[PDB]
């Protein structure tokens, strides 16, 4: 009840690290990461994450342990957010990301799970990541 | 070793079904784009090609349909993260 919302901190401190600087996607580090590198376009990524609407309603929880969730990262195989949010990160690393529906899904949304303009949370941990 | 045809439609099946379910919110479109792959691999004399194949990616493929029977009997939509899932996994297999 008088605790951190995570949600809110990311919201009223979160780095904007879109290029225009418009808010799309904020980004706080709640781990940092040991890499020195980064990953790069088409490198295909490993992470942990889960996912929340920015109203606290959970819509992905069993990604978060076990298997890996893998994608090619730089490709529009993921929303807008992770492909500029996983990009910045470095391995180990777990950082929060909130993402405008512009860099999300939109005014369609992806119903029954996300309702239309819906701003989203992610926690994710960059596992691991690979050229080929 | 595995079957060029089995790994080409399921290649291109589970690529048409997840833009119907992800792409148009089209469930019974996902389901029936799908349902003649896994009847393939139900339905008798088989190759050694497609043998091995079924071999590989079977199990994982009769319980994705499995989960997709549960989400229709319930409407849990749990049931369709886990075929989603099983389909993800099977297709990085083959890709
Ligand atoms: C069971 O768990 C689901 C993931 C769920 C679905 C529902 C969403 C709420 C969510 O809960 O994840 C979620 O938290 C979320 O919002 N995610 C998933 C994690 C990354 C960020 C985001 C996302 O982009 O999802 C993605 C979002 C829902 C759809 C895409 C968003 C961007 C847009 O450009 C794409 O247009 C094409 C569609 C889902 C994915 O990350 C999967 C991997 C990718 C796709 C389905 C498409 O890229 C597809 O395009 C043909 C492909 O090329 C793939 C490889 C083909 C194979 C056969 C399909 C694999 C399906 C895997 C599904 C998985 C693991």
């Amino acid at each position: 009840n008088n605790e951190e919302s995570p949600t809110a901190t990311v919201a009223e401190q979160g780095e904007d690290i879109t290029s225009k600087k418009d808010r799309g996607v904020l980004k706080i580090v709640k781990r940092v990461g040991n890499g020195e590198e980064t990953p790069m376009i088409g490198d295909k990524v490993y992470v942990h994450y889960k996912g929340k609407l920015s109203n606290g309603k959970k819509f992905d929880s069993s990604h978060d342990r076990n298997e890996p969730f893998v994608f090619s990262l730089g490709k529009g195989q993921v929303i807008k957010a992770w492909d500029i949010g996983v990009a910045t990160m470095k391995k180990g690393e777990i950082c929060h990301l909130l993402c405008k529906p512009e860099y999300a899904y939109g005014s369609a949304g992806s119903l029954p799970k996300i309702p239309s303009n819906a701003t989203l949370f992610f926690e994710i941990e960059l596992l691991d990541f690979k050229g080929e | 070793a595995m079957d060029p045809e089995f790994m080409e439609m399921w290649h291109e099946g589970l690529e048409e079904a997840s833009r119907l379910y992800f792409g148009e919110r089209n469930v019974k479109g996902m389901f029936e784009v799908l349902e003649p792959l896994h009847a393939m691999m139900e339905r008798g004399p088989q190759t050694l090609k497609e043998t091995s194949f079924n071999q590989a990616y079977g199990r994982d493929l009769m319980e994705a349909q499995e989960w997709c029977r549960k989400y229709m009997k319930s409407g849990n939509v749990k049931d369709l993260t886990q075929a989603w899932d099983l389909y993800y996994h099977v297709f990085r297999r083959i890709s």
